[PDB]
């Protein structure tokens, strides 16, 4: 196991773990969680960002000195990737944007720099892959977005047999993108929603890195409780004690969430799901100046 | 006595002795010994009972009055049954002066706090509850007064580790500062400085 | 006398550098590694060995109260140099 | 009296080489004070004194305008002054290092280096000691 | 024999009475504590752990201990009430950052040599 | 073409006005604020560098952490590091601040400002001279004039 | 002996009363302090252009570490450890072994400066003057991990300031 | 104004160590043996209260 | 009545106020609480010289010289005369040092903020002056348990005197610009006062008990080094409010130049260190030719000097007040215990008191006067 | 040889150093 390898400690900031994990997309929502879920227990992080340096910055204190290394890249290179990832023997993909740009399509973002990534990491000899897809993913779907991730889920498994796949349902946290974009207005009835808490996330990649019989499975994270888009809606808007992005968001966001029985799911890592009853007040704090939504089982 | 040697006053110690044999015969009922250091340091160990009594008399006898309250300390020795020794260093501008008071207590028996006499005593006495765990009775206002709020233990006792147990540091998945057991980087190097072969004959213990 | 290790490191004065496998070279990239290039073993190995004409030689290193503590040795060892504790340089008394 | 001290000015204008030398100075080092050329240096500092201003303001050094590897016309720090003018600079002595150099010795750099943070060339700390424990090397050959 | 010197009770039945006293203002004061330093906790987990904290002193059978435990909660207490205390302090008595010790000799031979 | 040239350009420009004025405000913890006020003395004067003397925590652009952090000061230095207008930037002057220092080995002290808040400059000394600490903040002034927000954006 | 140093008494006659009249109302005091700032503002400020001029140090000046070597180019810590044993902060870490040679040198030599108190306890307690703190002291890091030095940054320590520690150590030995 | 209670002392609540720190450690009371590279007998005077040694590990960077 | 929390030296200060009336005060403190004194208990003598140094951090050598002075008593060995001179040189310029930065400091608050730049200059060249001597701009760790660490360099009496014939007239600008100024009158006159019986029950020292009326100076009734032989006046006030204990602190400065001048003029000549190289090392040169020497010299930088076992407590008139150590020694290399009494803790004890029936800006001043640095507050 | 040389005050002393409190009067009634 390469000695240098070997766990030693109890779990702590200056301990030591064995996992040289590489997070590509470690900027982000759910980078933060999973760069800080993995420094506080020992391991090392290699984190390659394109932005400047100032916004990683939050990150520092994440680990122990010497324990996070930042490193530039960019996806259309592949010896930035290989580089990046030549030591590591975890690496994660996070890398994922919601919009369009001049330089970087769907295709780009969710198809082309994944498949790369395995194929460097294949190379390079990293032992685990994990990657991150939707939950609502499919070849035949409407959106760009769940298309391109499709597309891209099978050919990173083409890439890496071996690889993990995880796919959750509409992450929803402090700073996430859909209780904020919610509470931020100030059509339904026939939508339904399964959200999933950061931390919950969080703790399953952990996990799936911590489990070694989850090599080639792939995995749907989900919450505890289904809700209908409207009164999950009012629930939000009462949170906040108010009265009650372009065009992809808004047919994402009406289009119902999928159900997968058959793939195994949050609690198969051993994660009791967060309801959403417990976090709304905790990140919808801020936007103010109970009676809980009903759910469908 | 060439130059590297301290001067001897044996006319202060000659007085302090004296100033001894006065306060041991006014106080018996508290009193328990006298003594006086070679470097003229005058200081008298008391039963605990007597902390109000003897602080009070030293202050307002007309032969004494120590109307200045120096410092308040404990000191902390393991091996006694009685574990804590409480120190009152008290100084007398009448007489330009200076006296010790010592006492002894263990972890649960309350000393009879002396802000009635010192106002000065006040937070001292406060700072020995936080440092050492030493109760005082009748304490105007008695609680922790360096430690940070929640602090569990009291660190300047001999048992208390360098340390701690608890260390602070920054989370952003609560996004608040957070406590965790310590973990250290690099242990804390401990020397075995001490040497064979004792140095001052004058101190030596009997064999037993 | 600093040599390359076969992955490509330098070898520092102590010898010290990564295994093929060791994932700490991950600290190296996009930067270099510190490492001294005059070696002092070689450095002293370049030294003439001096020639004096007692059995006993002083050596304090140089500079009087700038050098080290002085120190006394013996040169009756026709088969070896004696060599300073602490400054690493060599006497010999005249073989032949 | 005052047409003195613009005469002084003046002076102080052309004693720089001109406007242009003036701007430079001014631009470059906010001071455009005229003193005594006391060296040169081999990355291009130029160092002068003037004993008649107060301690402190008596010697100063201009930076030169390419070190090592960079663009120094503005980036100039005091880490780029060598040892010898950086003994003489900050007053630890009154011998700068042209009238008495100091001793050489074949292991001094012969080329000093300014602060390199925030550089590739950044120093990286790592372990110089060896593996503590060696671990058993199993055979090759099978068993059975 | 053995006599010890009391610091605020006889015997042990006024140590529980102070006791009693003691986790009746604890239970009053675990609302307004929630609400004023807008914990995101429930009540009813504030008093679940006050609860929890005064059961880890049950087996104490010594009324001077009894009573010294009883004055540092009353000084705990009176920082809560004072708001000297800040969210950080009064969040750490959850542990909420620190990963489960298991418990079964299995579990800890894996981890390491700690027993 | 133009583009990547008027926004160079541009981040030019606002680099410049960013680190031609920074106004800091300073945790005096400890002795080392003793000499960040020696900083702000005649003979420094950290003024004439754009680099005002005690701004309000409201309208500070970096804090310098200069003096010891025990643990019951870290939580008012992460809310006091929270309310800071961005881009803000943190400099940790002296041992104590650095990595604890002589206070290392204590129950009651934080090991480094850093696990407690991103720090863009160290430091070191005990105290660092005025002098050292007007390098650090010079150094500072030259890694934001190094940053380049408006290319990033651009290239995204 | 002692003084007293607000035991004044005012006069009471009507010249003294008319003139703490006419300094309470034409604020005298006032425009005199008034004064004072206005002479101060025409003198010469005490201000020095750092970075083109520097403020001025001595030979005892204690600064970035370093470690020495002899003439020849020998390495002059023999691993005594006595720096270690005294460092206040405990911010030396040694490990020694014997060279290639038989020669009892270190293989391990790390400084933490952001332990170290700058004391110079280490150069003072060495016996062949191998640690020495420099006169740098503008080393300031952008990382907390590039200050924890390492055998081979403190060598090129001392082989970059090798000449004005030298000269330092002739100005001020005579003193030690 | 004496309790004459009779109970063995048993501080651990007061003192505010851990839990873990008090039921699991196991402390060793012993005179320490002398230094054999000295012949001097001033250390092995009194007794010593010490605790069981527990894992220390490496540290990644710096070793 | 309303309660306000003024949080972040750093202070927390806990207030009841009925409309600007000060009802209660309470400081929380241990801010800088680093525990000093416990991590004392783990070095030796001269391994905690050095924490001092950090103690009461305007005045350095103060508490390097009380340190000094305990650990000598303990030890019973004196130093040699120049370095008692030495000491008391640079006690009296520590002094001027500590007296400008608690002025200048208070007038800051209170809002006038010139002088302090006039006097930081001043500051500076003191500044220089202990580099000069140890390498060190503040913390020197000069002053040691058997004398000095160095001799001074060839030049730096000569500078001394230098900066020391001028000071007078930047007090004098101070003065003119503070003094008689109305607006200062009414920030500080009958502000804060206390009476010379709760001065002395309170446990207060310094300039506080001066500023009542009491006649007390530890370096006038229990001289310690070479004070002695050194005369000079003992300001006292007579109304026990901010604008005496002002006064105080000028006519000190006033003083300590005075005394400045006495020991520029009756410097001796000698050794620095006492002669007894088993408390004091050796120097380098014999250390290098001696075998005593560098056994000494090993033993004393690895192990240090054992101390004779007893309890002392040392007091000096450290321009904040009496500082005081109690050092306890059990006979081995490393101290027992070190409590040390700082001025600072009982004046903010009794600020309290003092801010009773005032504005809520006076409570600043009284802190200001009080002169209060809670690296020896907080320990 | 070489005779002792330390840091001494000069023969005769130093000149004298001014101390006393120096507010003049500017004057006028
Ligand atoms: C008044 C009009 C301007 C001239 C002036 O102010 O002179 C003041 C000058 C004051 O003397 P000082 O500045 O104390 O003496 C320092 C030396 O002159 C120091 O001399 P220096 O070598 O520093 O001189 C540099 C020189 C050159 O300075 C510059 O070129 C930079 C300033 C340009 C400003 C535009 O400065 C000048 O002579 C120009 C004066 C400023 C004109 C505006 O003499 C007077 O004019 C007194 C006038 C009566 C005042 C009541
Ligand atoms: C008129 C319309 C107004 C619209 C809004 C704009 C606001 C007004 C614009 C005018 C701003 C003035 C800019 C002048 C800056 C030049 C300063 C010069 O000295 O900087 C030099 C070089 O700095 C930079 O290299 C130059 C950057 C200046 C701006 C570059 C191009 C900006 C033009 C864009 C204008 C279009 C405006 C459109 C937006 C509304 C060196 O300084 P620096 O190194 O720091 O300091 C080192 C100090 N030393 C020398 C003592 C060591
Ligand atoms: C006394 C006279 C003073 C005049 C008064 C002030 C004049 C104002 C002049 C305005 C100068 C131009 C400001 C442009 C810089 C704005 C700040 C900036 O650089 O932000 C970069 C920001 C970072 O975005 P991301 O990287 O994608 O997200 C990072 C977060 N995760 O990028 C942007 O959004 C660019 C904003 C558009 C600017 C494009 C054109 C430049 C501005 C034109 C002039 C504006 C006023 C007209
Ligand atoms: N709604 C949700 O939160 C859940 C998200 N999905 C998946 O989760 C992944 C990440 O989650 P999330 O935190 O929300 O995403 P974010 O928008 O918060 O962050 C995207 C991350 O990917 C990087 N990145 C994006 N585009 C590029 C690019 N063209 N080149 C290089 N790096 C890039 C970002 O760096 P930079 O900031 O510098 O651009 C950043 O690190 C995504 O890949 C997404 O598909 C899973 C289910 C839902
Ligand atoms: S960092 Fe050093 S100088 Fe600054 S307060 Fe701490 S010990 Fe003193
Ligand atoms: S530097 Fe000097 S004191 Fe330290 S180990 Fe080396 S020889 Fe010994
Ligand atoms: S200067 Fe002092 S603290 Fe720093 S390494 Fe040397 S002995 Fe240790
Ligand atoms: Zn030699």
């Amino acid at each position: 196991l390469h000695h240098a390898l070997i766990p030693h400690g109890k779990g702590g900031r200056s301990s030591v773990s064995g996992i040289v994990a590489t997070v590509f997309g470690a900027t982000g929502f759910l980078g933060r969680y999973v760069v800080n879920h993995l420094g506080r227990m020992g391991s090392q992080v290699i984190v390659p960002y394109r932005c400047e340096p100032y916004d990683t910055m939050h990150l520092r204190p994440m680990g122990d000195l010497g324990q996070i290394i930042f490193m530039e890249w960019n996806g259309k290179d592949k010896d930035s990737i290989r580089k990046v990832v030549e030591h590591s023997n975890v690496v994660i993909n996070l890398v994922g944007r919601e919009w369009e740009t001049k330089n970087f399509d769907f295709e780009d973002v969710f198809v082309k720099i994944p498949h790369a990534i395995a194929q460097v990491s294949k190379e390079a000899g990293v032992e685990k892959l994990i990657h991150i897809s939707h939950l609502n993913a499919d070849i035949k779907s409407p959106s760009r977005y769940l298309r391109s991730k499709a597309v891209g889920e099978k050919e990173v498994r083409a890439a890496f047999p071996e690889a993990t796949i995880i796919k959750p349902s509409d992450i929803f946290g402090r700073e996430d993108r859909f209780l904020n974009y919610f509470a931020s207005m100030r059509l339904g009835k026939e939508t339904v929603k399964q959200p999933v808490y950061i931390v919950d996330v969080s703790k399953g990649i952990i996990n799936a890195i911590k489990d070694p019989d989850a090599k080639g499975k792939t995995f749907a994270f989900v919450g505890p409780n289904r809700y209908l888009l409207f009164d999950l809606v009012q629930y939000i808007f009462a949170v906040a004690y108010r009265p009650f992005t372009t065009r992809d968001k808004v047919e994402r966001v009406h289009m119902s969430d999928m159900t997968l029985p058959h793939l195994p799911g949050l609690e198969d890592l051993g994660i009791q799901a967060t309801p959403l009853e417990l976090k709304a007040i905790e990140v919808l704090r801020r936007h103010r100046t109970v009676k809980p939504a009903k759910t469908v089982n | 006595t060439r130059p590297t040697i301290r001067p001897r006053n044996d006319v202060v110690h000659k007085q302090l002795s004296a100033f001894g044999q006065y306060v041991a015969e006014i106080l018996p009922k508290y009193v328990q010994q006298v003594q006086v250091s070679c470097f003229n340091e005058l200081e008298i160990f008391i039963h605990p009972d007597g902390v109000i009594p003897v602080l009070t008399f030293l202050r307002d006898h007309t032969n004494a009055q120590f109307k200045s309250l120096a410092d308040l300390t404990a000191v902390d020795v393991p091996t006694r049954q009685n574990r804590f020794e409480i120190v009152y260093n008290l100084l007398s501008l009448r007489f330009n002066s200076r006296i010790r008071v010592k006492t002894y207590t263990d972890e649960l028996t309350p000393i009879e706090s002396s802000v009635t006499v010192y106002k000065a005593a006040n937070w001292y006495e406060r700072e020995i509850w936080d440092m050492f765990g030493v109760f005082f009775a009748n304490h105007p206002d008695l609680r922790r007064i360096l430690t940070d709020y929640g602090f569990e233990g009291h660190p300047f006792r001999k048992d208390f580790p360098l340390s701690g147990y608890v260390e602070l540091r920054y989370d952003d998945e609560v996004k608040r500062v957070v406590a965790e057991p310590v973990e250290l980087a690099q242990e804390f190097r401990k020397f075995d400085l001490n040497s064979p072969w004792e140095a001052f004959p004058a101190y030596r213990q009997p064999p037993e | 006398g600093v040599r390359t290790s076969p992955t490509g490191e330098k070898v520092t004065h102590t010898g010290q550098a990564y295994d093929d496998g060791d994932y700490r070279r991950v600290r190296f990239s996009d930067r270099q590694k510190e490492v001294n290039e005059n070696f002092a073993i070689d450095l002293i190995a370049e030294q003439p060995v001096s020639e004096v004409g007692s059995r006993v030689i002083s050596c304090d290193g140089g500079g009087g109260a700038l050098g080290h503590p002085r120190v006394y040795i013996n040169l009756d060892k026709e088969t070896k140099t004696g060599t300073c504790g602490y400054c690493g340089l060599q006497f010999r008394q005249p073989h032949h | 009296e005052l047409v003195q001290v613009l005469r002084r000015g003046l002076q102080q204008v052309s004693g720089h080489g001109g406007l242009r030398g003036y701007l430079r100075v001014l631009f470059r080092a906010n001071d455009v004070r005229v003193g005594t050329l006391v060296g040169e240096d081999k990355y291009g500092n130029k160092y002068y004194e003037d004993n008649k201003q107060f301690f402190g303001r008596h010697r100063w050094v201009i930076y030169t305008t390419e070190m090592n590897g960079r663009d120094t016309f503005w980036d100039v720090d005091g880490s780029m002054v060598p040892p010898e003018w950086h003994r003489w600079l900050h007053c630890m002595t009154d011998d700068p290092p042209t009238t008495k150099p100091p001793t050489a010795r074949k292991y001094i750099w012969t080329n000093h280096k300014f602060n390199v943070s925030g550089t590739p060339q950044q120093y990286v700390p790592y372990s110089t000691t060896r593996k503590k424990i060696q671990e058993w090397v199993p055979p090759s050959t099978p068993y059975k | 024999g053995t006599s010890v010197k009391p610091i605020f009770s006889r015997d042990m039945n006024e140590a529980k009475r102070r006791v009693r006293e003691l986790y009746r203002a604890w239970y009053r004061e675990v609302p307004n504590t929630v609400h004023l330093f807008q914990l995101d906790i429930s009540v009813k987990q504030g008093r679940d752990k006050v609860r929890e904290m005064f059961m880890k002193n049950a087996h104490v059978t010594d009324p001077r201990v009894v009573d010294l435990l009883v004055i540092k909660g009353k000084m705990e207490l009176e920082e809560t009430i004072n708001v000297w205390k800040q969210r950080t302090h009064i969040m750490r008595f959850f542990h909420e950052t620190e990963a489960p010790r298991p418990t079964d000799f299995l579990s800890k031979f894996y981890v390491g040599h700690d027993p | 073409s133009r583009g990547e040239y008027v926004v160079a350009k541009l981040d030019d420009l606002v680099n410049w006005a960013r680190r031609s004025s920074l106004w800091p405000m300073t945790f005096g913890l400890a002795c080392c604020a003793v000499e960040m006020m020696h900083m702000a003395a005649p003979r420094y004067d950290m003024d004439r560098f754009g680099v005002v003397f005690r701004a309000s925590p409201r309208q500070s652009d970096v804090m310098i952490v200069a003096g010891t952090l025990t643990n019951k000061m870290a939580p008012a230095l992460r809310k006091v590091y929270d309310q800071m207008p961005e881009p803000r930037y943190v400099v940790s002057m002296g041992s104590c601040a650095n990595g604890g220092g002589y206070y290392h080995y204590s129950y009651s002290v934080v090991r480094g400002c850093d696990r407690i808040v991103p720090v863009d400059i160290y430091v070191p000394g005990c105290p660092p001279t005025a002098e050292a600490l007007l390098y650090g903040i010079l150094q500072l002034q030259r890694k934001i004039k190094r940053e380049k927000r408006l290319r990033i954006w651009y290239r995204r | 002996t002692y003084k007293f140093v607000n035991m004044r008494e005012p006069s009471m006659d009507m010249k003294s009363v008319t003139d703490r009249a006419a300094q309470t109302l034409l604020w005298t005091e006032l425009v005199r302090g008034l004064g004072m700032t206005l002479s101060y503002l025409f003198r010469e400020p005490a201000t020095i252009n750092y970075p083109f001029e520097k403020g001025p140090l001595s030979p005892r000046f204690r600064g970035e570490h370093a470690l020495r070597r002899y003439p020849s180019g020998e390495e002059r810590c023999i691993a005594c450890k006595l720096c270690e044993a005294v460092c206040p902060a405990q911010a030396i870490t040694i490990e020694a072994e014997p060279r290639a040679d038989g020669s009892r040198r270190t293989t391990r030599y790390d400084i933490d400066m952001t332990k170290c108190i700058y004391c110079g306890f280490c150069q003072e307690a060495c016996p062949v003057d191998a640690i020495v703190e420099g006169p740098n002291f503008e080393f300031s890091t952008e990382t907390h991990e590039e200050l924890l030095y390492n055998k081979e940054k403190l060598l090129n320590n001392g082989d970059k300031w090798e000449a004005e520690i030298a000269a330092n150590i002739q100005a001020d030995y005579l003193y030690r | 104004q004496l309790i004459a209670v009779d109970e063995k002392l048993d501080i651990t609540t007061l003192t505010g160590v851990p839990e873990e720190h008090i039921k699991t450690r196991k402390v060793r009371i012993f005179v320490p043996a002398r230094n054999n590279m000295q012949s001097g007998v001033n250390n092995t005077k009194k007794w010593k209260m010490e605790f069981d040694t527990r894992e220390r590990w490496e540290n990644p960077l710096m070793g | 009545n309303l309660t306000l929390n003024f949080g972040p030296g750093v202070l927390r200060l806990v207030m009841e106020l009925s409309g600007e009336m000060v009802r209660k005060c309470d400081p929380h403190i241990g801010l800088l609480h680093r525990g000093t004194e416990k991590l004392i208990e783990y070095k030796t003598y001269l391994q905690a010289l050095p924490y001092f140094d950090r103690l009461d951090y305007v005045s350095m050598m103060c508490n390097e010289q009380a340190y000094s002075l305990a650990v000598e008593k303990l030890l019973n060995i004196q130093p040699p005369p120049r370095a008692q001179w030495i000491r008391v040189l640079f006690g009296e310029i520590t002094r001027l040092l500590n007296h400008i930065m608690a002025v200048t400091t208070h007038a800051l608050d209170i809002g006038a903020m010139t002088p302090f730049f006039w006097m930081f200059e001043e500051r500076e060249k003191m500044f220089e002056f202990y580099e000069r001597v140890s390498g060190a701009r503040m913390h020197a760790a000069y002053i040691r348990p058997g004398g000095v660490h160095q001799d001074l360099p060839l030049g730096l009496l000569d500078d001394i005197y230098e900066f020391s014939k001028n000071f007078s007239f930047r007090i004098d600008e101070l003065e003119e610009m503070l003094t008689n100024n109305r607006i200062w009158r009414n920030r500080t006159v009958d502000i804060g006062v206390v009476t010379a019986e709760d001065a002395l029950n309170y446990g207060f020292s310094g300039v506080m008990l001066r500023g009542s009326g009491i006649q007390w100076d530890l370096r006038k009734t229990q001289p310690y080094d070479v004070y002695d032989q050194v005369e000079f006046d003992v300001p006292i006030g007579s109304r026990g409010d901010c604008y005496d204990r002002y006064l105080c602190r000028v006519e000190e400065m006033r003083q300590s130049l005075r005394i400045i001048s006495q020991c520029l003029n009756k410097m001796p000549p000698g050794e620095i260190k006492v002669d007894d190289a088993k408390v004091s090392p050796p120097k380098r040169a014999e250390m290098k030719t001696s075998m005593e020497s560098l056994i000494h010299h090993f033993k004393l930088y690895t192990e240090g000097y054992q101390v004779p076992p007893g309890a002392t407590y040392t007091a000096i008139e450290a321009p904040k007040g009496e500082f005081g150590v109690y050092l306890v020694s059990d006979g081995s290399s490393r101290p027992y215990r070190c409590k040390i009494k700082a001025p600072g803790f009982a004046h903010l004890a009794g600020l309290d008191k003092m801010s009773k029936g005032h504005m809520l800006a006076d409570v600043v001043a009284i802190i200001g006067t009080q002169d209060i640095v809670f690296g020896e507050v907080d320990r | 040889a070489s005779k002792v040389k330390q840091d001494m005050p000069p023969p005769g002393g130093y000149g004298p150093i001014d101390y006393k409190r120096n507010l003049p009067r500017r004057g006028l009634s």
